[PDB]
């Protein structure tokens, strides 16, 4: 699993693979990695799939109400959810999520919270298997209030370095953007990528 | 065991072999593994063969009472919810692995549930022993804007393959087709080409063969 | 973490005749729940009117079947070419066998023939060269399955005369060779029915005065 | 698997069952636990079994080697303790053998010994080895005299061999039975237990438990 | 010391023309020590017959428990429980301890009154229900019993010939199996008539 | 050598009318990284054998050395070494495998599964199969791993039988080949797009076709595939 | 371990106990009643797990003379069986089961007949002539099974017991320090004076 | 020499449940004739010749003189020494 | 395990040894003489695992003859201990040790002594006036620490052993089938006839 | 430990970092890892530090008398010496070399070889802890036949960042360039490279 969040000047966009595998076994090539759970706040996960799953599904169920009852949540609010259920529960747990939202207050953000419930703010959060094999690259070519293009192709890039080395990641680079115009998905095949 | 679900334009298909097995031992050679959540969702089941059955048929009363509820038609959806949630509640002691397959009013549905909690979605999925050697098939012979036919005849291939290609499947092949305008056909024993061969010769004993000490009556009316 | 074992499956039957012997086996070689082959012969001839199998891991039942033709041909070039009797090729095995007593050839072997007095004759081995000359014996994966099966057919076990209430049991007799056929050809219909490690094929090497044939025929895939 | 051996005025008597199990499952019943060292000396086969085949048969080659060499008959103290330096030598290495040594010489007359993998060589009158040697054990200390004929002896190891082969589920088969005198052993037939049970039932008045 | 071999034991059902049979061994022993020759283990609630093969303990409690919802199951309905529906009750209650099982492995043989057809059934320690039409087999000489039954059985047994069939089955599968024999019962069932016969076998 | 570190995935071979092909992917995997590219895991001895290994990358190194030292040693003295007393795929494979089950015997195997494949002097199909347990298996398909699993049915869709083997023409066995190894690229998370095939044929010879990559893959139904069941967007 | 045995003579149920508790490597006690007089027609001998034995035959005394108390009336023999199958059977999947096995030698009135049942710490009760509880049986039955006719006095009983004890101080490893022999027919539960 | 036989017709009889013939005793006996030299070796040959008779079932009644040239014959009568 | 006793009087050392051998729940044998008569005035009782007893004991029987013949003397019953002692000390470190527990009672003629040695399986040799190998000290010391005096008797030494081995047959799990007793003086080594 | 090795045209140039660690304690922090085994013939080091050394210090023994048998080795020789070194004692070792050699006819070589003893020729190799971090960054900066001063930067951005990501490395960026006007040796100091 490879899985990527960048905060550009417009918004954030969210990048990811879609190869999960039971050991060798690709058991789904086109599993959609991004998730949402609110409007214009989606997730990147990784690690045990029921367990994000249900992660993500409580989340969307509290976000829901918190929709109904109190107005648009903010993408922090998301966040601690997210790090609640996550940290109360780490002992059951085997997930590390980012979580990128789009408010006209805050902009765009970026919150990864890896294993053990700890949840950190940044610019751009990369994770899973094979983000530590572009954890060098990102770290060369990450500029902020970047425009939509030159966003897309710094995560391209990424996830394309990452499926040609984790074994683990593959299939098709989805993404997800998230702006003030809405909510974009984006998919590229491995006859684009595997050529950068 | 080796289950296959196949969508196509109008609506979407499942198969499943019939062999059950207690380790190396064939238990049952005609064991249908087609299950019905409900009259138009079904879903084929691998692993702990009673956990499936007992789980499938929890949701499909929970399904149907959910139903009788609400006055609608029961929806795909709700079942693989509430087979995630029962499932990741008891944190994979439940060893079922279905692929469900349905028509409800919002269309065809085909998802694969583990027995962790986790579902995954697709136009083609393959879950059991034999999964792989189905899959094979699958990717080998899988296009957009499938026909009826056409999706009968790939899922039908899939368990021919996984029935000869894996220790863990055989005997004969059952199919579901669920389309969008009519209702569920649940052909059992769609395909048998494991007929057994005649026996070279009968083993009817002579009457008096066996030694008997005592017989007696036994009373089973009241 | 290397296990130097496996197990191929597979399964074997000898049946000692008046003037004959047969040793059959299926031809489907597995591992886990994959087919390796569908046709690996594990009866070989040997020489000498001496038919040998070791089922079990083919690995070392290909190296003692290897092992048992080089002594039999040491034993031709060291005794004036002296033919090697049926009990002396099964002590021969029986020391083969032991050599490896503490890294045991994982395969139950059985081989048939003829001795010395022209009748047919069939021994037993354990991985470890336990030896005894028996009327029928079967090995491997059905073993369990078949057993049982002869002595209902072979040794009229159970079966008393009809009518005697159980005070005369069946006189024993010695089957024709086209009823030993039959009864191993059901034997192993009835193995690949309730078996998944047996199937493909039936291979029976029949040794007579007249020396060694064979005999092939189709088993269910599944 | 039950082997009992015992000596008596009329010599020595030798019961074994026949039954060789892997678990649960009785992988043969025309075993013989009784293995014709020479004509002079038996042996009895409970435990391991090619373990005790190839020993007590390579244990007879060593006798015949003596017979050659002294040009006289081993002495039954001779092969049994040949047989426990044998175990012994390879004892800690898997072997598992509880066997009894039998033979019948000038120098010792009737002599028995218990020879087991754990190197334990004990010369005795009456031994059983095996998983149902605890019945034949009760049989025969309730039933036992020196003074037995060769007919109440031989009668009384098939009766204990018949009741371990009852009471015990790894003990069956068949009986086999042999009568060691100064000139040598003498095979009394091979019964099975199926048969024997039904005939002992009628003839003894015991097993009253069991219908028949 | 596998719950299911420590006291041993086998059943066999079948089914014929217009009749079943249900067989089981008498044998009940610590291990290798065998205790009781009189352990059988076919009981009948109404005209339905269960077999069960495993831990002695659990089957007793098992047909108490049988039993008593059998007879609550009469004075509700006021009918006799007919085959199916025994068989779905033993499903649904050997799963109603899913993670708790009871080390056993019934099998339901019996004629549905109102149809007559001859219905058996067998399960796992967890309830999956394994509904054959040929035979049903459960013990710890469970490949033995498999091995004589795909041999021996051909459909369409008149109750004669399916005693003698089942019979010559559960004796020579028990011959082949330490845990199993001293002893041997057939019930054959009829659709008014059930006979239940001793067998002589080997007691070793 | 008792843990494979450099390990190389699935082997598949096949037969047909007039030889044997076999293939195999170029990727050396270190572990769960694919960490080297362009490893040929076909070695041609001659003009009539091909071994194609998977496992551990250094063993198979070792079996390439020793291959070739009993090339050198089968010209020792051999003014036939040209004709009829050249290296037989049988002889290279019963040696590879006497190697591999002593090997195991004692202790510290060759971590392989080897294929051999090739066309005999008088022209029979040669295709065997052995492993680190020394287990030897012969059959008109025959693979590797995840190649055995998948590849496999697909392949013995072309020949269920030795019968199969005459009427199956080269393309069609290539053309199943390749479908086996886009299929296995699809579900082998150890796979790589780069393979070789070598095709042995008792008429045209041996052809060895390297850098081949896997072509016409379908993807365009992800673009469909949203969420993991309720999720529409 | 511990030895009990039972047989079933015609009109008496005879009981043997062995004498001997040892905790360790010294003999504790050789005068231990290994008995409860459940009903005056129906004696219990226990055996197993210490601590655990003598608490369970207690708590099913209590529970017998509290229905023969409430109701008036003594409980067949059959009938205290199933119970003391059914508290065990409860007992094996508790939080710390009962390791402890019974012989239940009673006297149905009803019937006029001896019964002698056993059950061991899982709940399998089995209504047998004779039985025994331990690696006893391993020898007693095989005596038992050739000199056990039904028709047999509780004299010959006894004797048949003795030989059993015999067998037992032979062929055994352990010195189980003699029997307490008790006898249950129509008349009551008695203790045989030296054994 | 005598040792040697002995334990070589035992030896044969234990591996393949069969006496020995005549001829591979006489001849496993002759093996040892040149296993001289200067631990595979001894200081010199035997000074000894020998009858060695048997019957088997192959060849019947059979004589033999093995001489320490490693070299034996099949004669009908042989005498031997002074 | 099995019952090794020794005492030694002033006149004499008498061994006793269990006349039991038991493999599994069966008694074997109720009649086993443990002892090994090393020299005509040095015997020694011996007990531990099955097989390594007998096989050690014989061993040092037949070199303790090997010596006596060849030098035509008996060793004293010091000089047999510490080859014993050498012996088991050699073997604690070998790949298979022997675990044999010995007691060696002997008469010095040149001093005109008794003496008793108790020895290990680990080679660990004292001189006592009663010594005993296994449980059976556990209760014998307690009884002859009180009556044992150094002017007693052969039979006054048979007596106390007759109280230790009523002790031990009183409170011991188990039956060791009586004791063999046997007497090694001036006169050499003989064995009373009975002792219970 | 972060170690690589690179071609130019005119030769090759290895680079490793500094820091050896016993656990999370810097042991020393300013460690050679670039080992001489012949005049041009240079490896990298990781894993265990006595492994390596020992591996290295047979290696150049074998090459020294190479050289006085039969002249200059060749790289590939080197390569096939630790190749053997490595693969007959892999049960026994934890060591990854990466070898980078000179020689007039084939211009500059690099071969490494992991844990096993496989031996794999590459245009340039990384390897160590640090080495997942720069498997992007390398396979999207590497070119063919760069110039000295390209093949520098390579090395130090890429250790660069592996230092930066990976603790087990650190301290100083330590280069031997291998090429026909000879041997040069380059240090770069954290106050360099950090601010790349
Ligand atoms: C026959 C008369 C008395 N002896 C027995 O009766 C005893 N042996 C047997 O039956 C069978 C013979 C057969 N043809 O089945 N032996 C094997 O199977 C062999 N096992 C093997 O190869 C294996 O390791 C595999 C796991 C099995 C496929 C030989 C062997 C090896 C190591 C042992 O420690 C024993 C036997 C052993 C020792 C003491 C008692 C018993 C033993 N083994 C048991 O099974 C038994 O319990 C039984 O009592
Ligand atoms: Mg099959
Ligand atoms: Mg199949
Ligand atoms: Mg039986
Ligand atoms: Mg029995």
């Amino acid at each position: 699993t490879s899985i990527m969040a960048v905060t550009f000047k417009d918004g954030v966009i969210l990048g990811a693979d879609s190869r999960t595998t039971t050991g060798a076994y690709i058991a789904n090539r086109v599993t959609d990695k991004l998730t949402r759970v609110h409007d214009k706040i989606w997730c990147c996960r990784s690690g045990s799939a029921a367990d994000t799953q249900a992660i993500a599904d409580i989340v969307q169920y509290h976000l829901e109400l918190y929709t109904s009852q109190y107005g648009t949540p903010s993408t922090e609010t998301a966040a601690s959810v997210f790090k609640e259920l996550c940290y109360e529960n780490k002992d059951n747990l085997t997930a590390g999520i980012i979580v990128a939202g789009y408010d006209d207050k805050n902009k765009g953000e970026v919150y990864t919270i890896p294993l053990g419930g700890s949840v950190h703010k940044l610019p751009y959060a990369i994770a899973g298997s094979g983000s530590t094999f572009i954890y060098g690259y990102c770290d060369k070519n990450f500029r902020e209030n970047m425009s939509k293009e030159e966003t897309v192709d710094f995560i391209k890039h990424s996830l394309s370095q990452a499926i040609k080395w984790d074994g683990s990641s593959g299939g098709v680079i989805r993404m997800v953007v998230l702006t003030a115009a809405g909510v974009e998905r984006l998919i590229f095949y491995p006859d684009e990528y595997e050529q950068l | 065991t080796t289950i296959v679900g196949v969508k196509f334009n109008n609506g979407v298909v499942i198969a499943a072999d019939t062999r059950s097995t207690q380790g190396p031992i064939v238990a049952d050679k005609n064991c249908a593994k087609l299950h019905r959540i409900s009259p138009k969702i079904w879903c084929a089941g691998a692993g702990t063969a009673a956990d499936t059955e007992a789980v499938t048929q929890l949701i499909g009363s929970n399904i149907e009472l959910h139903s009788l509820y609400t006055s609608r038609e029961p929806r795909v959806v709700s079942a693989l919810q509430m087979l995630k949630q029962h499932l990741f509640k008891y944190q994979g002691h439940i060893g079922a692995y279905l692929i469900v397959a349905g028509v409800d009013p919002t269309g065809s549905h085909l998802f694969s549930i583990h027995a962790h909690g986790s579902t995954d979605v697709g136009y083609y999925l393959s879950l059991g022993s034999g999964s792989l050697a189905a899959m094979a098939v699958l990717e080998s012979h899988w296009k957009q804007d499938l026909t009826k036919e056409e999706a009968i005849k790939l899922a039908s291939d899939a368990i021919q393959a996984g029935i000869w290609n894996d220790l863990g499947s055989g005997s004969n092949v059952d199919v579901c087709v669920m389309e969008i305008g009519k209702d569920a056909e649940y052909l059992r024993n769609y395909l048998t080409p494991n007929v057994r061969e005649e026996k070279q010769k009968s083993y009817k004993f002579p009457r008096g063969t066996t030694a008997v000490l005592k017989e007696s009556i036994v009373n089973i009316c009241d | 973490q290397f296990n130097p074992y496996g197990d191929n499956g597979g399964t074997i039957l000898g049946i000692a005749g008046e003037d004959f012997a047969v040793l059959a086996g299926d031809t489907r070689n597995i591992t886990d729940y994959s087919i390796n082959s569908r046709y690996e012969p594990k009866v070989f001839d040997c020489g000498d009117n001496i038919v040998m199998s070791a089922n079990g891991f083919a690995a070392d039942g290909d190296a003692l079947v290897k092992r048992f033709k080089n002594s039999v041909k040491w034993y031709h070039f060291d005794h004036n070419d002296k033919k090697l009797s049926i009990n002396s090729a099964a002590r021969n095995i029986q020391h083969l066998l032991y050599g490896k007593r503490f890294f045991p050839y994982y395969v139950h072997t059985i081989i048939a023939g003829l001795d010395e007095d022209g009748k047919g004759a069939v021994y037993s081995f354990d991985p470890v060269g336990s030896y005894e000359r028996e009327q029928c014996r079967a090995g491997g994966a059905a073993a369990s399955l078949i057993m049982p099966f002869l002595d209902n057919q072979v040794n009229f076990k159970n079966q008393y005369e009809p009518g005697t209430n159980g005070k005369v049991k069946k006189p024993l007799k010695y089957l024709s060779v086209e009823e030993v056929i039959k009864l191993v050809r059901d034997s192993f219909t009835s193995a690949t029915e309730r078996h998944i490690q047996v199937g493909d094929g039936l291979e029976i090497l029949i040794v007579t005065k007249d020396g060694v044939r064979k005999e092939f025929y189709e088993l269910k895939r599944d | 698997t039950t082997t009992l051996a015992f000596r008596f005025q009329g010599g020595i008597i030798v019961a074994v069952d026949s039954r060789a199990t892997a678990g649960n499952w009785v992988a043969s019943q025309t075993v013989k636990k009784v293995i014709e060292i020479n004509p002079f000396l038996l042996g009895t086969m409970a435990g391991g079994a090619a373990d005790c085949q190839f020993w007590e048969t390579w244990l007879g080659s060593q006798c015949r080697l003596h017979e050659l060499r002294e040009k006289e008959r081993i002495s039954v103290a001779a092969a049994s303790k040949i047989l426990s330096n044998l175990v012994y030598q390879y004892k800690g290495a898997g072997l598992s053998m509880g066997t009894m040594i039998c033979g019948y010489t000038r120098k010792e007359g009737p002599t028995i010994y218990y020879v087991d993998s754990d190197g334990t060589r004990l010369k005795g009158d009456i031994f059983c080895v095996g998983s149902g040697q605890t019945f034949a054990y009760g049989v025969l200390d309730s039933n036992y005299k020196w003074d037995l004929s060769v007919e109440d002896a031989l009668y009384l190891g098939k009766r204990s061999i018949l009741a371990a082969a009852h009471r015990d589920a790894y003990s069956g088969g068949s009986v086999n039975l042999y009568h060691v005198t100064e000139d040598g052993w003498i095979y009394h037939g091979n019964h099975d237990v199926g048969e024997l049970f039904w005939k002992v039932k009628e003839e003894e008045g015991s097993f009253n438990n069991v219908i028949g | 010391s596998d719950p299911s071999s420590i006291n041993g034991g086998i059943v066999v059902a079948m089914t014929g023309k217009d009749c079943v049979a249900i067989a089981c061994d008498l044998r009940l022993g610590s291990q290798s020590l065998g205790v009781s020759n009189k352990f059988e283990k076919i009981f009948h609630y109404g005209h339905v017959f269960l077999g069960i093969t495993g831990l002695a303990t659990d089957v007793t409690t098992l047909n108490e428990m049988f039993r008593y919802k059998t007879n609550l199951y009469k004075l509700k309905e006021e009918r006799a429980i007919e085959p199916e529906t025994f068989t779905q009750l033993v499903s649904s209650s050997l799963y109603e301890r899913r993670f708790g099982p009871y080390f056993v492995g019934p099998v339901v043989a019996g004629i549905n009154s109102k149809s007559g057809k001859p219905f058996i059934a067998g399960f796992d320690l967890i309830g999956c229900i394994d509904e054959a039409k040929d035979f049903i087999v459960s013990g710890t000489a469970s490949d033995q019993l498999f091995g004589m039954c795909e041999s021996l059985y051909e459909p369409n047994l008149e109750p004669e010939d399916l005693f003698e069939t089942i019979s010559q089955a559960l004796l020579n599968a028990a011959d082949r199996d330490a845990l199993s024999g001293w002893g041997a019962v057939v019930y054959i069932i009829k659709k008014d008539e059930v006979v239940k016969r001793y067998l002589k076998m080997r007691q070793d | 050598t008792q843990q494979p570190i450099v390990t190389g995935t699935s082997v598949i071979s096949m037969k047909y009318d007039n030889g044997v092909i076999i293939a195999a992917d170029n990727l050396g995997s270190y572990g769960s990284l694919l960490r080297f590219n362009g490893v040929e895991r076909l070695i041609p001895v001659g003009d009539n054998t091909v071994v194609g290994i998977s496992g551990d990358i250094s063993d198979m190194q070792h079996i390439e050395r020793l291959l070739k030292d009993l090339v050198t040693e089968n010209a020792y003295d051999n003014p036939l070494a040209d004709a009829e007393e050249a290296l037989e795929p049988s002889y290279i494979f019963e040696y590879l495998a006497t190697v591999m089950y002593q090997r195991r015997s004692k202790m510290n195997p060759l971590w392989n599964a080897i294929i051999v494949a090739g066309v005999q002097s008088n022209g029979d199909q040669f295709l065997r199969y052995v492993n680190l347990l020394g287990v030897t298996y012969s059959s008109p398909t025959l693979a590797t791993g995840f190649g055995a699993h998948m590849a496999n049915p697909l392949l013995r869709k072309v020949v269920d039988r030795e019968s199969d083997i005459p009427k199956t023409t080269v393309q069609v066995a290539e053309e199943a080949i390749v479908n086996a190894m886009r299929v296995l690229y699809y579900r082998d998370a150890r796979s790589s797009r780069n393979f070789s095939l070598a095709i042995i044929d008792k008429n045209t010879g041996l052809t060895f076709k390297k850098n081949l990559q896997v072509e016409n893959m379908k993807w365009d139904f992800a673009k469909d595939i949203k969420g993991y069941g309720t999720q529409k967007i | 371990m511990d030895i009990i045995l039972g047989i079933r003579v015609q009109d008496s149920v005879i009981l043997a106990s062995s004498k001997a508790v040892t905790r360790g490597i010294s003999v504790l006690k050789d005068s231990d009643d290994k008995t409860r007089q459940l009903s005056p027609h129906t004696l219990m001998s226990f055996a197993g797990e210490a601590g655990d034995t003598v608490q369970f035959a207690e708590y099913i005394q209590a529970n017998i003379q509290l229905y023969s108390i409430r109701e008036d009336y003594e409980l067949s023999p059959q009938a205290v069986s199933s119970f003391v199958r059914q508290e065990l059977a409860k007992s094996i999947r508790s939080r710390r089961p009962y390791q402890v096995n019974v012989l239940i030698g009673g006297y149905d009135k009803k019937k006029n007949k001896p019964e002698l049942y056993q059950i061991d710490y899982l709940g399998t009760k089995v209504e047998l002539p004779y039985g025994a509880h331990g690696y006893s049986g391993f020898y007693t039955f095989s005596l038992l099974d050739h000199h056990y006719r039904p028709d047999m006095t509780t004299e010959e009983g006894l004797d048949l017991l003795k030989l059993c004890v015999q067998e037992l101080e032979k062929r055994m490893p352990m010195d189980f320090k003699g029997v307490i022999v008790k006898i249950v027919d129509k008349d009551g539960i008695r203790q045989v004076d030296d054994f | 020499m005598i040792e040697h036989a002995r334990t070589a017709a035992v030896t044969h009889n234990l591996y393949y449940d069969e006496d020995i013939n005549v001829e591979s005793l006489t001849q496993s006996v002759c093996d040892l004739a040149l296993r001289f030299g200067e631990e595979r070796l001894m200081s010199r040959p035997f000074g000894v010749a020998l009858l060695i008779a048997g019957h088997d079932a192959d060849d019947g009644y059979q004589l033999f003189h093995a001489e320490p040239s490693g070299t034996f014959y099949r004669y009908n009568a042989k005498a031997i020494g002074s």
